[PDB]
Protein backbone atom coordinates (compact mmCIF):
# COMPACT_ATOMS: atom_id res chain seq x y z
CA UNK A 1 0.00 0.00 0.00
CA UNK A 2 1.30 3.50 -0.86
CA UNK A 3 2.19 5.81 2.04
CA UNK A 4 3.29 9.08 2.52
CA UNK A 5 5.45 11.30 5.44
CA UNK A 6 6.38 14.81 5.20
CA UNK A 7 9.46 16.16 6.98
CA UNK A 8 11.59 19.27 6.87
CA UNK A 9 12.41 22.22 9.59
CA UNK A 10 9.30 23.16 11.87
CA UNK A 11 10.71 26.61 12.22
CA UNK A 12 11.50 28.90 9.32
CA UNK A 13 12.23 32.71 10.23
CA UNK A 14 10.45 35.88 8.18
CA UNK A 15 12.00 36.21 4.64
CA UNK A 16 13.79 32.75 4.69
CA UNK A 17 12.67 29.78 2.77
CA UNK A 18 10.46 27.05 3.80
CA UNK A 19 11.30 23.38 2.46
CA UNK A 20 9.32 20.07 2.84
CA UNK A 21 10.17 16.53 1.56
CA UNK A 22 7.23 13.85 1.16
CA UNK A 23 8.76 10.15 0.97
CA UNK A 24 6.80 8.08 -1.00
CA UNK A 25 6.67 4.31 0.42
CA UNK A 26 4.96 1.74 -1.51
CA UNK A 27 5.01 2.67 -5.07
CA UNK A 28 7.66 5.14 -7.02
CA UNK A 29 7.68 8.49 -7.61
CA UNK A 30 6.98 8.74 -10.74
CA UNK A 31 3.98 6.88 -11.35
CA UNK A 32 1.05 9.47 -9.97
CA UNK A 33 0.93 12.80 -9.30
CA UNK A 34 1.53 14.21 -6.57
CA UNK A 35 0.54 17.39 -4.70
CA UNK A 36 1.19 19.89 -1.31
CA UNK A 37 -1.91 21.12 0.69
CA UNK A 38 -1.58 23.39 3.14
CA UNK A 39 -4.20 23.99 6.40
CA UNK A 40 -4.02 27.68 7.99
CA UNK A 41 -4.35 28.10 11.43
CA UNK A 42 -8.02 29.41 11.14
CA UNK A 43 -8.82 25.59 9.54
CA UNK A 44 -9.39 26.80 5.95
CA UNK A 45 -7.38 24.82 2.98
CA UNK A 46 -5.58 25.72 0.06
CA UNK A 47 -4.08 23.52 -3.00
CA UNK A 48 -0.46 24.71 -3.42
CA UNK A 49 -0.04 22.59 -6.56
CA UNK A 50 0.94 19.31 -7.88
CA UNK A 51 3.56 17.91 -10.33
CA UNK A 52 2.58 15.48 -12.49
CA UNK A 53 4.39 12.32 -14.94
CA UNK A 54 5.73 14.62 -17.24
CA UNK A 55 7.54 16.43 -14.66
CA UNK A 56 5.19 19.65 -15.65
CA UNK A 57 3.83 21.84 -12.42
CA UNK A 58 0.89 23.51 -11.49
CA UNK A 59 1.48 26.30 -8.85
CA UNK A 60 -1.80 28.16 -6.57
CA UNK A 61 -1.14 32.09 -8.77
CA UNK A 62 -2.56 33.32 -4.73
CA UNK A 63 1.16 32.12 -3.96
CA UNK A 64 2.96 31.56 -7.79
CA UNK A 65 6.71 32.79 -7.90
CA UNK A 66 7.50 31.83 -4.38
CA UNK A 67 6.66 27.80 -5.11
CA UNK A 68 8.89 25.43 -6.46
CA UNK A 69 7.72 21.48 -6.57
CA UNK A 70 10.34 19.38 -7.30
CA UNK A 71 11.33 15.37 -7.27
CA UNK A 72 13.73 12.69 -7.08
CA UNK A 73 13.18 9.26 -8.14
CA UNK A 74 16.41 7.99 -7.05
CA UNK A 75 15.11 8.65 -3.68
CA UNK A 76 11.63 8.19 -4.41
CA UNK A 77 10.32 11.60 -2.83
CA UNK A 78 9.43 15.28 -3.71
CA UNK A 79 9.60 18.46 -2.17
CA UNK A 80 8.19 22.12 -1.53
CA UNK A 81 10.13 24.93 -1.52
CA UNK A 82 8.13 28.36 -0.63
CA UNK A 83 10.78 31.53 -0.42
CA UNK A 84 10.17 35.03 1.14
CA UNK A 85 7.80 33.59 3.92
CA UNK A 86 5.71 35.62 6.54
CA UNK A 87 3.96 34.89 9.45
CA UNK A 88 0.79 34.22 6.95
CA UNK A 89 2.64 31.14 5.54
CA UNK A 90 2.19 29.47 9.08
CA UNK A 91 0.04 26.32 8.51
CA UNK A 92 0.03 22.36 8.51
CA UNK A 93 1.56 21.47 5.37
CA UNK A 94 0.58 17.87 3.83
CA UNK A 95 1.17 15.86 0.73
CA UNK A 96 -1.14 14.06 -1.09
CA UNK A 97 -1.62 11.93 -4.10
CA UNK A 98 -2.83 13.79 -6.89
CA UNK A 99 -6.28 11.98 -6.66
CA UNK A 100 -6.38 12.78 -2.74
CA UNK A 101 -6.50 8.80 -2.09
CA UNK A 102 -3.31 9.10 0.30
CA UNK A 103 -2.01 11.87 2.05
CA UNK A 104 0.65 12.37 4.79
CA UNK A 105 0.64 13.17 8.26
CA UNK A 106 0.73 16.41 8.14
CA UNK A 107 3.97 18.45 9.44
CA UNK A 108 3.00 22.00 11.30
CA UNK A 109 5.66 24.78 9.75
CA UNK A 110 5.37 27.75 11.98
CA UNK A 111 6.95 31.76 10.78
CA UNK A 112 8.44 33.38 13.11
CA UNK A 113 11.71 35.63 14.24
CA UNK A 114 11.18 34.77 17.84
CA UNK A 115 13.91 32.78 19.68
CA UNK A 116 13.42 29.80 22.11
CA UNK A 117 11.61 31.23 25.41
CA UNK A 118 10.93 29.71 28.59
CA UNK A 119 7.44 30.22 30.23
CA UNK A 120 6.74 32.23 33.05
CA UNK A 121 4.51 30.38 34.96
CA UNK A 122 1.50 31.83 37.55
CA UNK A 123 -0.82 30.44 40.19
CA UNK A 124 -4.45 31.49 39.19
CA UNK A 125 -6.09 31.38 42.88
CA UNK A 126 -9.62 32.74 44.00
CA UNK A 127 -9.66 36.41 44.72
CA UNK A 128 -8.06 35.64 48.20
CA UNK A 129 -8.51 32.02 49.51
CA UNK A 130 -11.97 32.41 48.70
CA UNK A 131 -14.67 29.71 48.74
CA UNK A 132 -18.14 29.45 47.53
CA UNK A 133 -19.61 26.38 46.94
CA UNK A 134 -18.90 22.69 47.50
CA UNK A 135 -16.47 23.21 44.81
CA UNK A 136 -13.50 25.71 43.72
CA UNK A 137 -11.40 26.12 40.48
CA UNK A 138 -7.99 26.74 40.45
CA UNK A 139 -5.70 27.41 37.43
CA UNK A 140 -1.94 28.41 36.15
CA UNK A 141 -1.22 30.29 33.24
CA UNK A 142 1.55 29.80 31.17
CA UNK A 143 3.19 32.95 29.05
CA UNK A 144 5.54 34.20 27.34
CA UNK A 145 6.72 30.84 25.96
CA UNK A 146 8.24 29.57 22.25
CA UNK A 147 8.22 27.52 20.74
CA UNK A 148 5.42 25.31 21.12
CA UNK A 149 4.81 23.02 23.13
CA UNK A 150 4.65 22.79 26.79
CA UNK A 151 3.68 19.63 28.79
CA UNK A 152 0.81 20.91 31.88
CA UNK A 153 0.55 18.57 34.21
CA UNK A 154 -1.24 19.24 38.27
CA UNK A 155 0.47 17.72 41.39
CA UNK A 156 2.49 15.95 38.85
CA UNK A 157 -0.45 14.05 37.61
CA UNK A 158 -2.05 13.11 40.47
CA UNK A 159 -4.63 15.55 40.15
CA UNK A 160 -5.99 14.70 36.91
CA UNK A 161 -9.85 14.72 36.88
CA UNK A 162 -11.96 18.03 36.14
CA UNK A 163 -9.18 19.65 34.08
CA UNK A 164 -9.51 21.83 31.49
CA UNK A 165 -6.31 22.84 29.54
CA UNK A 166 -6.35 25.37 26.68
CA UNK A 167 -4.89 25.38 23.03
CA UNK A 168 -1.95 28.03 23.53
CA UNK A 169 -3.09 31.52 21.50
CA UNK A 170 0.15 33.73 19.82
CA UNK A 171 0.66 37.26 21.79
CA UNK A 172 3.30 39.60 20.74
CA UNK A 173 5.12 36.25 19.10
CA UNK A 174 4.75 33.70 21.94
CA UNK A 175 2.58 31.80 23.04
CA UNK A 176 0.53 31.54 26.04
CA UNK A 177 -1.63 29.05 27.82
CA UNK A 178 -4.05 28.30 30.63
CA UNK A 179 -5.40 25.32 32.45
CA UNK A 180 -8.31 24.91 35.06
CA UNK A 181 -8.70 22.22 37.65
CA UNK A 182 -11.62 22.12 39.88
CA UNK A 183 -12.09 19.67 42.89
CA UNK A 184 -14.03 20.19 46.06
CA UNK A 185 -13.79 22.58 48.53
CA UNK A 186 -12.90 19.79 51.61
CA UNK A 187 -9.90 19.74 49.24
CA UNK A 188 -8.38 22.65 48.63
CA UNK A 189 -6.67 24.32 50.03
CA UNK A 190 -6.49 21.61 53.00
CA UNK A 191 -4.22 19.58 50.08
CA UNK A 192 -1.77 21.30 48.46
CA UNK A 193 -2.06 21.99 44.32
CA UNK A 194 0.72 22.11 42.46
CA UNK A 195 1.36 23.36 38.99
CA UNK A 196 3.87 21.64 36.78
CA UNK A 197 5.04 23.21 33.41
CA UNK A 198 7.64 21.71 31.15
CA UNK A 199 9.43 23.05 28.15
CA UNK A 200 11.14 20.77 25.88
CA UNK A 201 12.98 23.32 23.84
CA UNK A 202 14.22 25.26 26.82
CA UNK A 203 15.33 22.06 28.72
CA UNK A 204 13.08 23.84 32.07
CA UNK A 205 10.22 22.26 33.85
CA UNK A 206 8.51 24.51 36.94
CA UNK A 207 6.38 24.05 39.40
CA UNK A 208 3.94 26.35 41.10
CA UNK A 209 1.80 25.86 44.10
CA UNK A 210 -1.26 27.61 44.05
CA UNK B 1 -20.72 -0.88 -26.87
CA UNK B 2 -20.57 1.17 -29.67
CA UNK B 3 -22.13 4.83 -28.10
CA UNK B 4 -24.28 7.20 -30.37
CA UNK B 5 -22.12 10.33 -31.17
CA UNK B 6 -25.10 12.42 -29.50
CA UNK B 7 -25.36 9.83 -27.35
CA UNK B 8 -21.68 9.60 -25.97
CA UNK B 9 -21.71 13.69 -25.85
CA UNK B 10 -24.50 13.46 -23.56
CA UNK B 11 -22.69 11.06 -21.23
CA UNK B 12 -19.48 12.76 -21.56
CA UNK B 13 -21.52 16.20 -20.43
CA UNK B 14 -22.78 13.98 -17.21
CA UNK B 15 -19.40 12.88 -16.69
CA UNK B 16 -18.50 16.29 -16.12
CA UNK B 17 -15.82 16.65 -19.44
CA UNK B 18 -17.54 20.01 -20.79
CA UNK B 19 -14.87 22.58 -20.74
CA UNK B 20 -12.96 20.23 -17.60
CA UNK B 21 -9.56 21.90 -17.21
CA UNK B 22 -10.85 24.11 -20.30
CA UNK B 23 -11.66 21.84 -22.84
CA UNK B 24 -14.90 22.28 -24.66
CA UNK B 25 -17.06 19.09 -24.79
CA UNK B 26 -16.65 19.08 -28.82
CA UNK B 27 -13.06 18.20 -28.04
CA UNK B 28 -13.60 14.71 -26.52
CA UNK B 29 -16.26 13.97 -28.50
CA UNK B 30 -13.80 14.51 -31.77
CA UNK B 31 -11.44 12.30 -29.62
CA UNK B 32 -13.34 9.66 -28.94
CA UNK B 33 -15.09 9.62 -32.61
CA UNK B 34 -10.91 9.49 -34.04
CA UNK B 35 -9.49 6.96 -31.73
CA UNK B 36 -12.59 4.30 -31.56
CA UNK B 37 -15.43 5.23 -33.47
CA UNK B 38 -16.88 5.72 -30.02
CA UNK B 39 -16.34 1.91 -29.10
CA UNK B 40 -16.08 1.43 -25.60
CA UNK B 41 -14.72 -2.22 -26.44
CA UNK B 42 -11.89 -1.11 -28.51
CA UNK B 43 -8.47 -2.42 -28.78
CA UNK B 44 -5.16 -1.99 -30.14
CA UNK B 45 -2.26 -3.55 -29.50
CA UNK B 46 1.48 -2.10 -29.65
CA UNK B 47 4.85 -2.94 -31.05
CA UNK B 48 5.56 -2.35 -27.09
CA UNK B 49 4.15 -5.18 -24.38
CA UNK B 50 1.62 -2.35 -23.83
CA UNK B 51 -2.16 -2.10 -25.30
CA UNK B 52 -4.22 0.98 -25.81
CA UNK B 53 -7.70 0.33 -23.93
CA UNK B 54 -11.61 1.86 -24.61
CA UNK B 55 -13.19 4.49 -26.18
CA UNK B 56 -10.43 7.11 -25.72
CA UNK B 57 -7.74 4.10 -26.22
CA UNK B 58 -5.85 4.74 -23.31
CA UNK B 59 -2.07 2.61 -22.99
CA UNK B 60 -1.40 0.34 -20.58
CA UNK B 61 1.99 0.89 -20.41
CA UNK B 62 1.70 4.12 -18.49
CA UNK B 63 -2.10 4.80 -17.69
CA UNK B 64 -3.53 1.29 -16.20
CA UNK B 65 -2.57 -1.83 -15.41
CA UNK B 66 -3.57 -5.36 -17.48
CA UNK B 67 -1.29 -7.42 -15.36
CA UNK B 68 0.97 -8.82 -18.51
CA UNK B 69 2.56 -5.25 -19.45
CA UNK B 70 6.23 -4.49 -19.02
CA UNK B 71 7.30 -1.11 -17.17
CA UNK B 72 3.46 -0.64 -16.46
CA UNK B 73 2.73 2.33 -13.88
CA UNK B 74 -0.27 2.53 -13.63
CA UNK B 75 -0.71 6.24 -13.85
CA UNK B 76 -4.19 5.80 -13.38
CA UNK B 77 -4.12 3.37 -11.06
CA UNK B 78 -6.69 1.26 -12.72
CA UNK B 79 -7.16 -2.25 -14.15
CA UNK B 80 -7.18 -1.70 -18.24
CA UNK B 81 -10.36 -4.03 -18.35
CA UNK B 82 -12.08 -1.12 -16.47
CA UNK B 83 -11.68 0.98 -19.32
CA UNK B 84 -13.87 -1.44 -21.80
CA UNK B 85 -16.58 -1.70 -19.84
CA UNK B 86 -19.96 0.07 -21.44
CA UNK B 87 -19.78 2.24 -18.27
CA UNK B 88 -17.56 5.17 -19.39
CA UNK B 89 -16.94 6.26 -15.60
CA UNK B 90 -13.70 4.73 -15.68
CA UNK B 91 -12.18 5.94 -18.93
CA UNK B 92 -13.31 9.70 -18.29
CA UNK B 93 -11.59 9.58 -14.63
CA UNK B 94 -8.33 8.65 -16.38
CA UNK B 95 -8.51 10.76 -19.22
CA UNK B 96 -9.00 13.54 -16.69
CA UNK B 97 -6.15 13.03 -15.03
CA UNK B 98 -4.14 12.30 -18.02
CA UNK B 99 -5.58 15.96 -19.54
CA UNK B 100 -4.47 16.91 -16.67
CA UNK B 101 -0.61 16.66 -16.93
CA UNK B 102 1.54 19.59 -18.31
CA UNK B 103 0.43 18.97 -22.68
CA UNK B 104 -3.33 18.45 -21.76
CA UNK B 105 -5.05 16.57 -24.76
CA UNK B 106 -1.96 16.36 -26.57
CA UNK B 107 -1.76 12.85 -24.85
CA UNK B 108 -3.95 12.07 -27.70
CA UNK B 109 -2.16 12.19 -31.13
CA UNK B 110 -5.16 11.73 -33.05
CA UNK B 111 -6.86 14.82 -31.43
CA UNK B 112 -3.43 16.71 -32.30
CA UNK B 113 -3.65 15.51 -35.89
CA UNK B 114 -7.36 15.75 -36.53
CA UNK B 115 -8.92 17.86 -33.39
CA UNK B 116 -6.63 20.20 -31.86
CA UNK B 117 -7.58 23.82 -33.49
CA UNK B 118 -10.62 22.57 -35.49
CA UNK B 119 -14.23 23.87 -35.38
CA UNK B 120 -14.58 21.07 -32.73
CA UNK B 121 -18.10 22.10 -31.42
CA UNK B 122 -19.43 20.96 -34.69
CA UNK B 123 -19.38 17.70 -32.84
CA UNK B 124 -22.37 18.20 -30.57
CA UNK B 125 -23.84 20.43 -32.74
CA UNK B 126 -27.61 19.20 -33.68
CA UNK B 127 -27.17 17.14 -30.51
CA UNK B 128 -29.84 18.10 -28.06
CA UNK B 129 -27.59 18.47 -25.09
CA UNK C 1 -10.87 31.35 -8.67
CA UNK C 2 -13.47 29.85 -7.98
CA UNK C 3 -15.31 29.88 -4.93
CA UNK C 4 -17.08 27.19 -3.08
CA UNK C 5 -19.76 28.09 -0.68
CA UNK C 6 -20.53 25.62 2.44
CA UNK C 7 -23.76 25.48 4.68
CA UNK C 8 -24.68 25.17 7.29
CA UNK C 9 -20.59 26.58 8.91
CA UNK C 10 -21.87 24.22 11.83
CA UNK C 11 -24.34 21.08 12.40
CA UNK C 12 -25.14 19.40 15.67
CA UNK C 13 -26.32 16.32 15.55
CA UNK C 14 -27.46 13.19 17.40
CA UNK C 15 -25.76 10.18 16.38
CA UNK C 16 -28.44 7.93 14.56
CA UNK C 17 -29.86 11.15 12.42
CA UNK C 18 -28.71 11.74 8.95
CA UNK C 19 -28.08 14.97 7.59
CA UNK C 20 -27.52 16.21 4.29
CA UNK C 21 -24.71 18.20 4.15
CA UNK C 22 -24.24 21.74 1.20
CA UNK C 23 -21.60 22.65 -1.15
CA UNK C 24 -22.17 25.49 -3.91
CA UNK C 25 -19.74 27.10 -6.74
CA UNK C 26 -19.92 30.40 -7.66
CA UNK C 27 -19.17 28.61 -11.69
CA UNK C 28 -20.24 25.50 -13.06
CA UNK C 29 -17.74 23.05 -12.41
CA UNK C 30 -19.74 19.98 -13.95
CA UNK C 31 -19.59 16.62 -11.42
CA UNK C 32 -15.80 17.56 -10.64
CA UNK C 33 -16.53 18.22 -7.13
CA UNK C 34 -15.10 15.85 -3.94
CA UNK C 35 -16.01 15.28 -0.67
CA UNK C 36 -12.98 14.80 2.56
CA UNK C 37 -13.95 14.22 6.09
CA UNK C 38 -11.24 15.53 8.33
CA UNK C 39 -11.47 15.23 12.33
CA UNK C 40 -9.26 17.09 14.42
CA UNK C 41 -5.53 16.38 14.62
CA UNK C 42 -5.70 14.41 11.23
CA UNK C 43 -5.87 14.54 7.68
CA UNK C 44 -7.93 15.07 5.11
CA UNK C 45 -9.57 11.58 4.01
CA UNK C 46 -11.09 11.29 0.46
CA UNK C 47 -15.11 10.37 0.80
CA UNK C 48 -16.70 10.69 -2.40
CA UNK C 49 -14.80 11.46 -5.73
CA UNK C 50 -16.90 13.66 -8.89
CA UNK C 51 -20.01 14.63 -6.86
CA UNK C 52 -21.41 11.23 -6.60
CA UNK C 53 -18.82 8.42 -7.28
CA UNK C 54 -18.16 6.22 -4.17
CA UNK C 55 -14.65 5.25 -3.02
CA UNK C 56 -13.91 1.28 -2.17
CA UNK C 57 -13.47 1.18 1.38
CA UNK C 58 -15.48 4.21 2.57
CA UNK C 59 -18.76 3.71 4.87
CA UNK C 60 -21.80 2.95 2.87
CA UNK C 61 -23.69 5.47 4.83
CA UNK C 62 -21.92 8.46 2.84
CA UNK C 63 -23.39 9.29 -0.45
CA UNK C 64 -22.85 12.96 -2.86
CA UNK C 65 -25.24 13.84 -5.43
CA UNK C 66 -25.96 17.19 -7.53
CA UNK C 67 -23.79 18.58 -10.23
CA UNK C 68 -23.11 22.39 -12.15
CA UNK C 69 -23.03 24.54 -8.74
CA UNK C 70 -25.06 23.09 -6.59
CA UNK C 71 -23.82 19.99 -4.26
CA UNK C 72 -24.76 17.29 -1.25
CA UNK C 73 -22.93 15.21 0.88
CA UNK C 74 -25.56 12.68 2.85
CA UNK C 75 -24.62 10.85 5.88
CA UNK C 76 -27.61 8.41 6.39
CA UNK C 77 -27.11 7.66 10.09
CA UNK C 78 -24.74 9.71 11.47
CA UNK C 79 -22.28 7.48 13.61
CA UNK C 80 -20.23 8.37 16.46
CA UNK C 81 -16.86 8.06 14.76
CA UNK C 82 -18.12 10.56 11.84
CA UNK C 83 -17.90 14.01 13.77
CA UNK C 84 -15.50 16.61 12.20
CA UNK C 85 -15.08 18.81 9.71
CA UNK C 86 -16.17 17.99 5.95
CA UNK C 87 -15.19 19.90 3.09
CA UNK C 88 -15.76 20.49 -0.63
CA UNK C 89 -12.95 21.01 -3.50
CA UNK C 90 -13.45 20.97 -7.23
CA UNK C 91 -10.86 20.16 -9.93
CA UNK C 92 -12.61 21.69 -12.28
CA UNK C 93 -10.04 24.85 -12.93
CA UNK C 94 -6.62 25.52 -11.89
CA UNK C 95 -6.27 26.63 -8.89
CA UNK C 96 -8.25 23.92 -7.19
CA UNK C 97 -9.81 25.70 -4.06
CA UNK C 98 -11.92 24.33 -1.22
CA UNK C 99 -15.11 25.11 0.63
CA UNK C 100 -14.54 26.86 3.98
CA UNK C 101 -15.90 23.88 5.27
CA UNK C 102 -19.00 22.43 7.60
CA UNK C 103 -18.32 21.33 11.56
CA UNK C 104 -20.52 17.89 11.97
CA UNK C 105 -20.68 18.58 16.12
CA UNK C 106 -22.67 15.89 18.55
CA UNK C 107 -25.86 17.02 20.06
CA UNK C 108 -26.58 16.98 23.52
CA UNK C 109 -28.66 18.88 26.55
CA UNK C 110 -28.37 22.34 26.76
CA UNK C 111 -25.71 23.69 30.24
CA UNK C 112 -25.08 26.48 31.14
CA UNK C 113 -21.15 27.79 31.48
CA UNK C 114 -19.52 27.63 35.29
CA UNK C 115 -17.35 30.75 35.08
CA UNK C 116 -14.40 31.48 37.48
CA UNK C 117 -12.45 34.58 37.54
CA UNK C 118 -8.85 35.23 38.69
CA UNK C 119 -6.56 38.26 39.57
CA UNK C 120 -3.33 38.69 38.03
CA UNK C 121 -0.90 36.60 40.50
CA UNK C 122 1.74 38.43 43.14
CA UNK C 123 4.66 36.95 40.91
CA UNK C 124 3.44 38.64 37.64
CA UNK C 125 3.09 42.06 38.99
CA UNK C 126 6.02 41.79 40.46
CA UNK C 127 7.58 41.62 36.85
CA UNK C 128 4.89 44.29 35.82
CA UNK C 129 2.69 42.40 33.87
CA UNK C 130 -1.04 42.11 35.12
CA UNK C 131 -3.33 39.12 33.53
CA UNK C 132 -6.97 38.36 34.36
CA UNK C 133 -8.62 35.59 33.47
CA UNK C 134 -11.78 34.10 33.31
CA UNK C 135 -12.80 30.35 32.99
CA UNK C 136 -16.09 29.54 31.03
CA UNK C 137 -16.43 25.90 31.24
CA UNK C 138 -18.64 22.75 30.56
CA UNK C 139 -21.49 24.87 28.98
CA UNK C 140 -23.56 23.98 26.33
CA UNK C 141 -24.18 24.50 23.01
CA UNK C 142 -21.23 26.53 21.72
CA UNK C 143 -22.29 29.97 21.26
CA UNK C 144 -21.28 32.27 23.60
CA UNK C 145 -20.60 36.15 24.41
CA UNK C 146 -17.96 37.32 26.34
CA UNK C 147 -17.45 40.69 27.46
CA UNK C 148 -14.46 42.70 29.95
CA UNK C 149 -15.76 45.40 32.04
CA UNK C 150 -13.32 47.71 33.84
CA UNK C 151 -14.30 50.52 36.33
CA UNK C 152 -17.62 49.98 34.22
CA UNK C 153 -16.52 50.42 30.63
CA UNK C 154 -16.62 47.74 28.05
CA UNK C 155 -12.64 46.37 27.25
CA UNK C 156 -12.30 44.77 23.90
CA UNK C 157 -8.42 45.68 23.30
CA UNK C 158 -6.20 42.98 25.26
CA UNK C 159 -8.09 40.34 24.68
CA UNK C 160 -7.28 36.65 24.29
CA UNK C 161 -9.42 33.63 23.75
CA UNK C 162 -8.85 30.24 23.65
CA UNK C 163 -11.43 27.30 22.98
CA UNK C 164 -11.25 23.89 23.58
CA UNK C 165 -12.82 21.08 20.93
CA UNK C 166 -16.13 19.96 21.71
CA UNK C 167 -15.38 17.95 24.92
CA UNK C 168 -15.02 14.20 24.71
CA UNK C 169 -16.40 13.06 28.11
CA UNK C 170 -19.31 14.82 27.92
CA UNK C 171 -19.85 16.88 24.42
CA UNK C 172 -19.71 20.27 26.50
CA UNK C 173 -17.19 23.17 25.49
CA UNK C 174 -15.34 25.46 27.91
CA UNK C 175 -13.58 28.56 27.37
CA UNK C 176 -10.61 31.10 28.96
CA UNK C 177 -10.77 33.99 28.20
CA UNK C 178 -7.71 36.54 29.18
CA UNK C 179 -7.32 40.39 29.48
CA UNK C 180 -3.61 41.11 29.63
CA UNK C 181 -2.74 45.06 31.05
CA UNK C 182 0.71 46.41 32.29
CA UNK C 183 0.82 46.51 36.01
CA UNK C 184 0.43 50.33 35.76
CA UNK C 185 -3.04 49.87 33.75
CA UNK C 186 -4.17 47.39 36.73
CA UNK C 187 -3.35 49.35 39.15
CA UNK C 188 -5.13 52.26 37.73
CA UNK C 189 -8.47 50.70 37.88
CA UNK C 190 -10.81 48.78 40.42
CA UNK C 191 -13.34 46.92 38.82
CA UNK C 192 -12.82 44.00 36.82
CA UNK C 193 -15.90 42.18 34.99
CA UNK C 194 -16.53 38.76 33.32
CA UNK C 195 -19.53 39.25 31.60
CA UNK C 196 -20.53 35.16 29.85
CA UNK C 197 -24.15 35.71 27.67
CA UNK C 198 -25.49 32.03 27.23
CA UNK C 199 -28.64 30.69 25.67
CA UNK C 200 -29.15 29.16 29.15
CA UNK C 201 -30.14 32.15 30.81
CA UNK C 202 -31.78 35.90 29.89
CA UNK C 203 -29.68 37.62 31.73
CA UNK C 204 -25.91 37.33 31.68
CA UNK C 205 -23.57 35.36 34.11
CA UNK C 206 -21.36 37.75 35.93
CA UNK C 207 -18.22 37.05 38.06
CA UNK C 208 -16.52 40.24 39.09
CA UNK C 209 -13.69 41.92 41.69
CA UNK C 210 -12.22 44.85 43.11
CA UNK C 211 -8.84 45.78 44.09
CA UNK C 212 -10.07 47.92 46.73
CA UNK C 213 -11.19 44.62 48.55
CA UNK C 214 -9.76 41.55 48.81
Amino acid sequence: EVQLQESGPSLVKPSQTLSLTCSVTGDSVTSDYWSWIRKFPGNKLEYMGYISYSGSTYYHPSLKSRISITRDTSKNQYYLQLNSVTTEDTATYYCASWGGDVWGAGTTVTVSSAKTTAPSVYPLAPVCGDTTGSSVTLGCLVKGYFPEPVTLTWNSGSLSSGVHTFPAVLQSDLYTLSSSVTVTSSTWPSQSITCNVAHPASSTKVDKKI
Amino acid sequence: KVFGRCELAAAMKRHGLDNYRGYSLGNWVCAAKFESNFNTQATNRNTDGSTDYGILQINSRWWCNDGRTPGSRNLCNIPCSALLSSDITASVNCAKKIVSDGNGMNAWVAWRNRCKGTDVQAWIRGCRL
Amino acid sequence: DIVLTQSPATLSVTPGDSVSLSCRASQSISNNLHWYQQKSHESPRLLIKYASQSISGIPSRFSGSGSGTDFTLSINSVETEDFGMYFCQQSNSWPYTFGGGTKLEIKRADAAPTVSIFPPSSEQLTSGGASVVCFLNNFYPKDINVKWKIDGSERQNGVLNSWTDQDSKDSTYSMSSTLTLTKDEYERHNSYTCEATHKTSTSPIVKSFNRNEC
